[PDB]
């Protein structure tokens, strides 16, 4: 019955669920995982990615 | 200073071993050069040097 | 090389520190990991290739 | 023996870290304390910080 509600509601909340969800992408990195990144690189090589 | 071919990748910002350690440490916001050279022909004898 | 010699390292505690100890090569070129971490990690296996 | 360097005999040793979801066999000399439970910590669990 009330569409437009539960419409605000979804697409808040499906909004919010993509931003986590956006946390486990490589972007080209090694690895998504920050401290995977630090711990098997140098400063330096860390750095990068 | 001199040390062994090993470690020459040592003598640099980030880097940790031996010689990054205990011996001699450059900072990470290091701006600089750093020359190395072989000197096999003066730093080595027969018996050792 | 065609023929390349395989052994497969597991069930130890691998320091790689010692590694400059035994070949007289000038540095490591490691992919996916850095040399000096190395000694901070825990592999299922590892595999040297000679 | 004559030859120039880039004909020269290289020796190549390779090695290949399997890291899979298996039990870890292959660590490095890290000494483990005891397991604390229900407090802040900083925990490693083979190599997994």
């Amino acid at each position: 019955a009330l569409g437009k509600l539960q419409d605000v509601v979804n697409h808040n909340a499906q909004a919010l669920n993509t931003l986590v969800k956006q946390l486990s992408s490589k972007f080209g990195a090694i690895s998504s995982v920050l401290n995977d990144i630090l711990s098997r690189l140098d400063k330096v090589e860390a750095e990068v990615q | 200073f001199v040390i062994r071919g090993n470690e020459v990748s040592q003598i640099a910002p980030g880097q940790t071993g031996n010689i990054a350690d205990y011996n001699y440490k450059l900072p990470d916001d290091f701006t600089g050069c750093v020359i190395a050279w072989n000197s096999n022909k003066l730093d080595s004898k027969v018996g050792g040097n | 090389v065609y023929a390349w010699n395989r052994k497969r390292i597991s069930n130890c505690v691998a320091d790689y520190s010692v590694l400059y100890n035994f070949a007289p090569f000038f540095a490591f070129k490691c992919y996916g990991v850095s040399p000096t971490k190395l000694n901070d990690l825990c592999f299922t296996n590892v595999y040297a290739d000679s | 023996p004559t030859y120039g360097v880039g004909h020269q005999p290289y020796r190549v040793v390779v090695l290949s870290f399997e890291l899979l979801h298996a039990p870890a066999t292959v660590c490095g000399p890290k000494k483990s304390t005891n397991l604390v439970k229900n407090k802040c910590v900083n925990f490693n669990f083979n190599g997994l910080t």
